[PDB]
RNA sequence: UAAUUGCGAUAACGAACGAGACCUUAACCUACUAAAUAGUGGUGCUAGCAUUUGCUGGUUAUCCACUUCUUAGAGGGACUAUCGGUUUCAAGCCGAUGGAAGUUUGAGGCAAUAACAGGUCUGUGAUGCCCUUAGACGUUCUGGGCCGCACGCGCGCUACACUGACGGAGCCAGCGAGUCUAACCUUGGCCGAGAGGUCUUGGUAAUCUUGUGAAACUCCGUCGUGCUGGGGAUAGAGCAUUGUAAUUAUUGCUCUUCAACGAGGAAUUCCUAGUAAGCGCAAGUCAUCAGCUUGCGUUGAUUACGUCCCUGCCCUUUGUACACACC
């Protein structure tokens, strides 16, 4: 007891958050939203949060059958 | 050649050839010709060298294989079937016994006899594979010298090995005997056998 | 079995008055000359050095090399 | 330096690929003669995360 | 001039050492030497038969002489080489413990050899004198 | 202190370490003449520089060096480029720049790298084949 | 196969542009040039950046080179 | 060694323990044609019979023959050490032997035979002809029979 | 049990050996479907509707 | 028996199918002044010496 | 060009993802900052051999100084540099010299867009739906089984010996890893033919195991071409180790038994420099068991430095009635 210890600590803008922006998309899905309205809008944050790219893919299956996948991204990104 | 010693000494023989002349094992690679034009270029001979051992960088271009010394590229090529891929050292003294038995023989600097051994062997003119339609003749080619020379070795040392193995004549003597027979050329050998055979397809398909 | 593994007095006699001409002497050229194997071959060897004809020219465990005495 | 070395898929098919994850431990010593005081003052600031520090004292 | 045994090739060494011990007659030789192999890792007993104890004798001591200290589980571990498992790949082994061991006690009731502090065995003083003295023998033939 | 200088020696992994200073002309191998040596064949390989540069030349300097890492073969080529390197070394500093150059002129003629380390190196092995190169085997079906 | 990528050649091509009085067919000075003169991020890709204008620049100096 | 010589002496061929021996081979080897006599034990058998290995076969006097046999199949008395035999602690009287020869054979019969009569899994899978050492049986040994 | 084992002939090696060997062991992989791999059995099909409800 | 020496002046290409064949003008050494096109066997480069075994024969394609 | 890497051509100009850059590791720093958990020289204490100085050791502190070697921070270094050939005198390519280094410096890490009904529901307390749910498809306990053997296929290990086996003797690595509320890495001493046993011991580690004295290898012997002393399958008897348990034999040792295999048809794998091949080691697994893997160093070649013949794949052009796209 007493020998460990925890704090809170606001983040400044979760804006730049992969971390913070999947948990958005889970909440807005979940809380029953469009598929391209919560990734675009998400997408659309991150952006005006000042990024430099971001992108946002949706895997697996919506409502059909058959599995799709989406790619939603903006900006600029490097990949290697 | 005026002895010189210090606290650790140096032995006489030693001192000797040493710092005289540059020879081999202890063998003159002063005289020691090429008797057939060309081949001199392929048979190196000068620099002189102590034992046939070497960090030679002589892959990484595509023509200075021809460099290093002859002797040592004979040795080389004894250290192959898997068992023996690597092994060196046991290469290099097969060829300085080697070498003391073909001297023993007729005289000659043995690594003379070599030279000409290998000189003697390399097929001047062979044949390929043409298409010329599915039903492939035979293009007779002059063959290149450094081809003449590799494919000698090759030879004189593969010829060598077969005919030691299973017999209780040692790898140094029937060397020896590859390399007598074939220094001036005599049919009994191997090496000249398979030159003068490959020299007589490409003859008969020109 | 094939042969060559005693000594039959007219071997050892045989090996005295065979030994010069030789300019190669080894435990393969003594049982070339059709008799000692490998074995007494040696003892040839190590015996025709006890004094004579085999000159001494080289060293070792599989190859030995001798020549004609002067 | 500590390997770990696995394959890189969680079943068995595919060319077998293998991959190797390493953690970098870097260790260092710095010794010190002094007094309490300096050294207590010392070692209770310059705290940092991820860096371990060990104090120890003696000769033996 | 001046000696030591580093001033001498392993073989000729060795071998004078061998034949010196031998010709002595002031040994130990267990008795179940011939009877016995000199490692798991061995076809065939040694070839020497009567003697050998002698040539591990002198290698060892050589051996000692020419560093600090040594014990039973390094020369064992020295001593041994590869063992056919047959058909399986081979794999160094060590060889026994009872001849080295052995043969330490042997050539320390001969006073060429000590145990150690550290741990071991560090040659002797006396070994010092005797080795470098059959070295400079073994120069002294050879001049 | 008398005159001395170090240097050393590299082939594969195996290092070569040598200390040359002003002496009576030893030359010693970790703590035996450079006489025992053996390898044996490769023996004249360590005799090499002394003898491409004249056999007097140590009189003026004791020598002596010690291989660790490497092999048998490895520690031999290490021990030599130690030495020719040493000698050189020791000329720069007490003997004159043209006797130094003229010692790296006949090393460097005639050579086996003595001055100069061999770069060639392991390359690692990479998953599938027992090598580096060496790919396994497939049967294909 | 050593031939260089676009930002190296543009990357000389500029450089050369503004400046060619300063720089020199001399690696080892352009170099520093570089240093002084532009910024760049890898040690690497500065020296590529240099030797290929000590080239451009070594041969200007017989004659135009386009771009 | 040393140049030899001899007369009439050696006859080539022997015969001891009811088989044969080639004269001609380096003797220790010769005494392993026999049954039960790998190479050690023909080695320490010699040496404790006091004979010189560098022999042949070929040489040796009767005498050394019959000390050699002897010894051979009295190893116990002669200290030999016991963990040198092929089959110490009998089964039966537990007495420790080292059955040679013609009677080797037998010895085999005789456990496989105990094993069998026994009912001794081992034994089953002898008699059928199969592996006992619990080698997989899917790939090797297809030649067979 | 045991004595059943080793009393019971029509056991042991001789006894395969000599039967023939059926050709179902040499046999071959097999395969059964592939080039159905891309045509579903589904039978089912999706839609238009929800397939535009869902993306 | 008739040797014929000819150096290697230029090199022309690869011919043969596997293309391992080189075309070479060369120029014969016992009197110059008169060029040959051969084909080789190994490896080659400019200034080698070829012995052309038969004097007068040239050839080109190879398939 | 390794590269949609560039030059050049040009209704295009100038850019971004990807390649490249970047990062890691291996190479070079008598320049920098240092070190009894790394080491060198001097000095003392001291052994041996010579003796004329000398030579070779002992001594985790008896002190002094150093940082070449070792460690790891910070820098520096290379940019295919200089020169010359070649090329549309372009990007480039080649050779020579210099150089630690000039094959993307070697080797890796990262790695766009798109595709597959590839594999994984048996990694997951990831999961839809179906099934099952007390005579359980939950779970646990005892015992067996995945190892069963006419035989087809794949990866492998060990071999056919004399560039060798055996026996003395020489004797050298690098990457690792190790015990707290526990029994891990183990030196040394004894006992034991061996395996192993036993008494102590150092280490939570650059400190101790451990210089991991590894194996191929080197040297002096034995054998001598004989299924031989090559080879060591199969099998018998005995001894020990892990484990509650060893039978269908975990593994280790000793004696004995001594198979096929005399270089392997049609076929087919892998590979370009410290690479191939040979050789061992550490780590994973692990109570016990490596003939497996992943890394590591040791010994260290022959042959290309080319092409499109085989195969495979990308690219144009072309045809399409295909677009769920030749399943
Ligand atoms: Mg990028
Ligand atoms: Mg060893
Ligand atoms: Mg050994
Ligand atoms: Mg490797
Ligand atoms: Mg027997
Ligand atoms: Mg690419
Ligand atoms: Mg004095
Ligand atoms: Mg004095
Ligand atoms: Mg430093
Ligand atoms: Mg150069
Ligand atoms: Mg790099
Ligand atoms: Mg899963
Ligand atoms: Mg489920
Ligand atoms: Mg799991
Ligand atoms: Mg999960
Ligand atoms: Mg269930
Ligand atoms: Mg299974
Ligand atoms: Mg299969
Ligand atoms: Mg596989
Ligand atoms: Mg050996
Ligand atoms: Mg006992
Ligand atoms: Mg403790
Ligand atoms: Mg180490
Ligand atoms: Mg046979
Ligand atoms: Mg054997
Ligand atoms: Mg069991
Ligand atoms: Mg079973
Ligand atoms: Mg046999
Ligand atoms: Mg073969
Ligand atoms: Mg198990
Ligand atoms: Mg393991
Ligand atoms: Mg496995
Ligand atoms: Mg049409």
């Amino acid at each position: 007891p007493g020998t460990i210890v925890l704090y809170a600590e606001r983040v400044q803008d979760r804006g730049l958050s992969a971390v913070a922006q999947a948990e958005s998309m889970k909440f807005k899905l979940l809380n029953g939203l469009a598929i391209r309205r919560a990734a675009y809008g998400v997408v659309r944050y991150v952006m005006e949060s000042g990024a430099k790219g971001c992108e946002v893919v949706v895997s697996g299956k919506l409502r059909a059958a058959r599995a799709k996948a989406m790619k939603f991204a903006d900006g600029f990104l490097i990949h290697s | 050649f005026t002895p010189v010693v210090l606290a650790t000494p140096i032995p006489e023989e030693v001192q000797q050839a040493q710092t005289e002349i540059k020879l081999f094992n202890k063998w003159s690679f002063e005289e020691v010709e090429v008797k057939d034009a060309s081949l001199v270029d392929y048979v190196q001979v000068r620099q002189p060298i102590f034992v046939a051992h070497t960090a030679g960088r002589y892959a990484n271009k595509r023509f200075r294989k021809a460099q290093c010394p002859i002797i040592e590229r004979l040795t080389n090529s004894l250290m192959m079937n898997g068992r023996n891929n690597g092994k060196k050292l046991k290469a290099v003294r097969i060829i300085k016994h080697t070498l003391d038995i073909i001297n023993v023989l007729t005289d000659q600097n043995p690594i003379q006899v070599v030279v000409d051994a290998i000189t003697n062997t390399g097929p001047r003119e062979d044949t390929t594979r043409v298409g010329g339609g599915g039903a492939a003749r035979r293009q007779a080619v002059d063959v290149s010298p450094l081809r003449r020379v590799n494919q000698a070795i090759a030879l004189l040392t593969i010829g060598a090995r077969e005919a030691a193995f299973r017999n209780i004549k040692t790898i140094a003597e029937t060397l020896a005997e590859e390399l007598i027979n074939a220094a001036k050329g005599s049919s009994t050998s191997y090496a000249i056998k398979k030159k003068d055979e490959l020299e007589r397809v490409a003859k008969s398909n020109r | 079995a094939q042969h060559a593994v005693i000594l039959d007095q007219e071997k050892y006699d045989r090996i005295l008055k065979e030994v010069p001409t030789y300019r190669y002497v080894s435990v393969s050229v003594l049982v070339d000359r059709l008799k000692i194997g490998g074995s007494l071959a040696r003892i040839a060897l190590r015996h025709l050095e006890k004094e004579g004809i085999i000159k001494p020219i080289s060293k070792h465990s599989k190859q030995a090399i001798y020549t004609r005495a002067t | 330096v500590l390997k770990i070395s696995t394959r890189k898929t969680p079943n068995g098919e595919g060319s077998k690929t293998w991959e190797t994850y390493e953690m970098r431990i870097h260790k260092r010593y710095i010794d010190l003669e002094a007094p309490v005081q300096i050294v207590k003052r010392i070692t209770q600031i310059t705290i940092e995360p991820g860096v371990d520090v060990e104090v120890v004292v003696a000769s033996n | 001039p001046g000696v030591s045994v580093r001033d001498v090739a392993a073989q000729d060494f060795i071998n004078a050492y061998a034949s010196f011990l031998q010709r002595q007659g002031k040994l130990e030789v267990p008795g179940y030497v011939d009877i016995v192999k000199t490692s798991s890792g061995n076809e065939m007993p040694p070839q020497d038969a009567e003697g050998w104890f002698y040539k591990r004798a002198a290698s060892v001591a050589r051996h000692i002489y020419m560093r600090k200290q040594v014990g039973v589980g390094k020369l064992n571990k020295l001593y041994g080489g590869a063992k056919s498992r047959g058909v399986r790949p081979y794999k160094h082994i060590d060889a026994s413990g009872s001849i080295n061991r052995k043969v330490l006690q042997a050539l320390e009731k001969i006073g060429i050899v000590e145990i150690s502090p550290k741990g071991g065995r560090r040659i002797s003083e006396n070994g010092q004198r005797d080795l470098d003295r059959i070295a400079a023998q073994t120069l002294e033939e050879d001049e | 202190a008398v005159p001395s200088v170090q240097t050393f020696g590299k082939k594969k992994s195996a290092t070569a370490v040598a200390h040359v200073k002003a002496g009576k002309g030893l030359i010693k191998v970790n703590g035996s003449p450079i006489t025992l040596v053996e390898p044996e064949i490769l023996r004249f390989k360590v005799y090499e520089p002394l003898l491409l540069v004249g056999l007097d030349k140590f009189s003026n300097i004791d020598i002596r060096v010690r291989v660790t890492g490497g092999g048998h073969v490895s520690q031999v080529y290490a021990i030599r480029q130690a030495i020719a390197k040493g000698l050189v070394a020791y000329h720069q500093k007490y003997v004159d720049e043209q006797s130094k150059n003229e010692l790296k002129k006949a090393f460097t003629s005639y050579d086996r790298t003595l001055l100069i380390a061999d770069s060639r190196r392991p390359e690692p092995k990479k998953f599938g084949g027992k090598g580096a190169r060496s790919r396994f085997q497939k049967s294909y079906r | 196969g050593r031939v260089r990528t676009k930002t190296v050649k543009r990357a000389s091509k500029a450089l050369i542009e503004r400046y060619y009085p300063k720089l020199t067919l001399d690696f080892q000075t352009n170099k520093r040039l570089c240093d002084e003169i532009a910024t760049i991020q890898s040690k690497r890709l500065r020296n590529k950046i240099a030797g290929y204008t000590t080239h451009l620049m070594k041969r200007i100096q017989k004659g135009p080179v386009r771009g | 060694s040393l140049v030899v010589q001899e007369q009439g002496s050696f006859q080539h061929i022997l015969r001891l323990l009811n088989t044969n021996v080639d004269g001609n081979i380096k003797i220790v080897y010769a005494l392993t044609t026999i049954k039960g006599v790998g190479r050690r034990y023909s080695n320490l058998v010699c040496k404790k019979a006091d004979v010189d290995l560098h022999k042949r076969a070929g040489e040796l006097t009767q005498e050394e023959l019959e000390r050699i046999v002897q010894i051979m199949q009295n190893p116990t008395h002669y200290k030999i050490p016991a963990w040198f035999l092929n089959r110490q602690n009998d089964i039966t009287d537990g007495k420790d032997y080292h059955t040679l020869a013609n009677n080797v054979e037998s010895k085999l019969r005789d456990d496989l035979e105990r094993l069998k009569k026994i009912r001794a899994h081992r034994g089953i899978r002898h008699f059928w002809g199969l592996r006992v050492r619990g080698q997989h049986t899917k790939t090797t040994g297809r030649r067979r029979a | 049990g045991n004595e059943g084992a080793i009393r019971d002939k029509t056991a042991g090696r001789r006894n395969n050996r000599s039967k023939d060997v059926t050709d179902s062991a040499t046999t071959k992989k097999s395969n059964t479907r592939r080039a159905t791999d891309r045509h579903s059995r589904t039978g089912k099909t999706d839609t238009k509707k929800k397939v535009n409800q869902g993306w | 028996t008739p040797v014929t020496l000819a150096k290697v002046i230029k090199v022309l290409g690869r011919t043969g199918s596997r293309g391992g064949v080189t075309q070479v003008r060369v120029e014969f050494l016992e009197d110059t002044s008169r060029t040959i096109v051969r084909n080789v066997k190994g490896p080659v480069r400019e200034n080698d010496i070829l012995v052309l075994m038969e004097s007068e024969r040239e050839a080109r394609r190879l398939r």
